[PDB]
């Protein structure tokens, strides 16, 4: 349950929602053959924000490395242990 | 007004989402302006996207390898070969290309499309007028015409990757600022709008129609005041230029109370406490940024251009002065006087207008 | 993939509005279906949403502390068995 609560932690989860809106708005328009310029901006302008925490996502790997050198600690305490 | 607000919406998505340099998107844009345009291979590694209209060619030499542009050439089938689409900079040897600068050094075909709607607009716009022939020689007009009327103007072609004639002043540094741009646009106002070749005769030190049969309808000469961009806006009289010849007022829209900084300093009680100002202006000041110069208007570029720099020198200088926290400083629409001490009016030369604000800020400071 | 199919259908749509409303309708589908593909996607996936800041800086302190405290009781061990 507290997975979901995490997962809106983060803010990009938060942009994939505003731009699934955003496209809404847009499909709406040209459902009605009435394309508003504001929801097409809004729509580019949440694309470029969701590719650049694209590319704020991947420097991922410090999490990573974090993970082997945990996995190195607890390896260590267990060797240590049975010492 | 459905076709207008499309047409306007169009324009939007096209300068707002200009797209990326890829062979595709540029022969989509080439179509979108009703261009023809094949693509033939050169080479295992040499593609060439070729584009073509009325009277221009133009030639896109792609490297698959590499997924850059290698080359860009133009061709016109008019008898004027000599159109330049080069940048004008002086002291390399090396003219870079245009049409060439604007898919290489840009991140987006925004440069592209602005180059390929002009060099269209020429095209569509060409008849028995070449517009291609007469926009080239008006620079060499325009260059003389300065020259015979003793004005410290620079004429240039093709500034910053950029097609248009470029009027550039000296600054304070000796480095040369661009005043004003002299480029063509489609008249929207009315189609049936007469634009004639005119020619400045050096024999009569003036401009004159050689051939009244030479016309072409719906384009406009127009003048475009390059703002070095509220401070830096230039202001004009609203009785200095006949309305008739404003394209572009800068309207501020009625929820945003920006009088001209100008007009705020005759209200606002925030000045320096040596100086008293009177305002002597008997008409309102107003922003425009773009002039129809069109046929027997062909004059008044000199004229706009001595209030340009007038106002740049003196004016903004004045105000910017008085505006940092008892002498009366009279401020009219030709001339400014500091009490008994100082004078300069718009007719004076730019030495003049130096020595004006070097002891006005002698007494200021 | 569905980004750079985003991207360019996007743009075919910003640059050719002058399609019959069969295009436009077809393609604003197509986009519907990318997008419905994308939070498809995003939802089977715990991680990426996880994924999609001192946290990190907490782990990486906490790992130096418990390093350097392994440092200083192995020395002590060090120094106490060499007699």
């Amino acid at each position: 349950t507290n997975s979901e609560d995490k997962l809106s932690k983060v803010q990009l989860y938060e942009d994939l929602c505003r731009y699934e809106d955003t496209l809404s708005k847009l499909v709406e328009s040209v459902d009605r053959f009435k394309p508003n310029l504001d929801i097409a901006k809004d729509l580019i302008r949440t694309d470029e924000a969701l590719f650049e925490n694209v590319k704020l996502l991947a420097e991922d790997n410090i999490y990573r490395n974090l993970q082997k050198i945990d996995k190195d600690s607890e390896e260590l305490d267990s060797k240590t242990r049975k010492i | 007004s459905y076709v207008e607000t499309l047409d306007s919406m169009i324009e939007l998505f096209k300068d707002y989402k200009p797209g990326s340099i890829t062979l595709e998107n540029i022969t989509r844009l080439c179509q979108t302006l009703g261009l023809e345009s094949f693509t033939e291979e050169l080479s295992n590694e040499l593609s060439r996207l070729s584009t073509a209209s009325k009277i221009i060619v133009i030639d896109v030499d792609y490297n698959k390898k590499q997924d850059r542009i290698q080359d860009v050439k133009l061709v016109l089938a008019s008898n004027f070969d000599n159109f330049d689409y080069f940048n004008q900079r002086d002291g390399e040897h090396e003219k870079s290309n245009i049409l060439l600068n604007s898919l290489t050094k840009y991140p987006d075909l925004k440069a592209f499309h602005n180059n390929l709607k002009f060099l269209y607009l020429l095209d569509a716009y060409s008849h028995k007028l070449d517009l291609f022939k007469y926009f080239t020689e008006l620079s060499h007009y325009i260059r003389q015409c300065f020259q015979d009327n003793c004005c410290d103007f620079k004429v240039r072609t093709n500034l910053n990757d950029k097609f248009g004639i470029y009027i550039l002043t000296q600054g304070i540094n000796g480095k040369e600022v661009p005043l004003a741009k002299i480029y063509l646009e489609e008249n929207k106002s009315d189609s049936q709008y007469r634009f004639y070749e005119y020619i400045y005769s050096q024999e009569t030190k003036s401009w004159i129609n050689e051939s009244a049969e030479n016309f072409s309808n719906g384009i406009s000469l127009v003048m475009e005041i390059v703002a070095n961009a509220y401070t830096d806006l230039i202001w004009f009289p609203e009785d200095f230029i006949s309305p008739e010849l404003i394209i572009d007022k800068v309207t501020c829209s009625s929820n945003s109370s920006s009088s001209p900084p100008i007009i705020d300093l005759f209200s606002n009680n925030n000045y320096n406490s040596r100086i008293q100002l009177m305002n002597d202006f008997t008409t309102k000041l107003i922003n425009i940024k773009k002039f129809d110069i069109s046929n027997d208007n062909l004059d008044l570029i000199s004229e706009i251009l001595k209030w340009v720099q007038w106002s740049r020198i003196v004016l903004q200088n004045v105000f910017k002065l008085v505006s940092t926290p008892v002498l009366q400083l009279i401020v009219s629409e030709d001339h400014i006087i500091l009490d008994t001490i100082s004078e300069c009016n718009l007719y004076d030369d730019v030495k003049c207008w130096s020595k004006f604000i070097e002891k006005f800020q002698d007494i200021v400071s | 993939e569905f980004i750079p199919h985003i991207f360019y259908s996007l743009h075919q749509i910003r640059k050719d509005p002058n399609n019959l409303s069969n295009q436009l309708e077809t393609l604003t589908g197509s986009i519907r279906h990318r997008l419905k593909l994308c939070k498809s996607l995003i939802s089977e996936n715990e991680d990426t949403k996880d994924l999609l800041p001192s946290e990190w800086q907490d782990i990486i302190h906490q790992r130096e502390q418990e390093l350097q405290i392994k440092r200083d009781v192995l020395d002590d061990l060090y120094r106490k068995l060499q007699r």
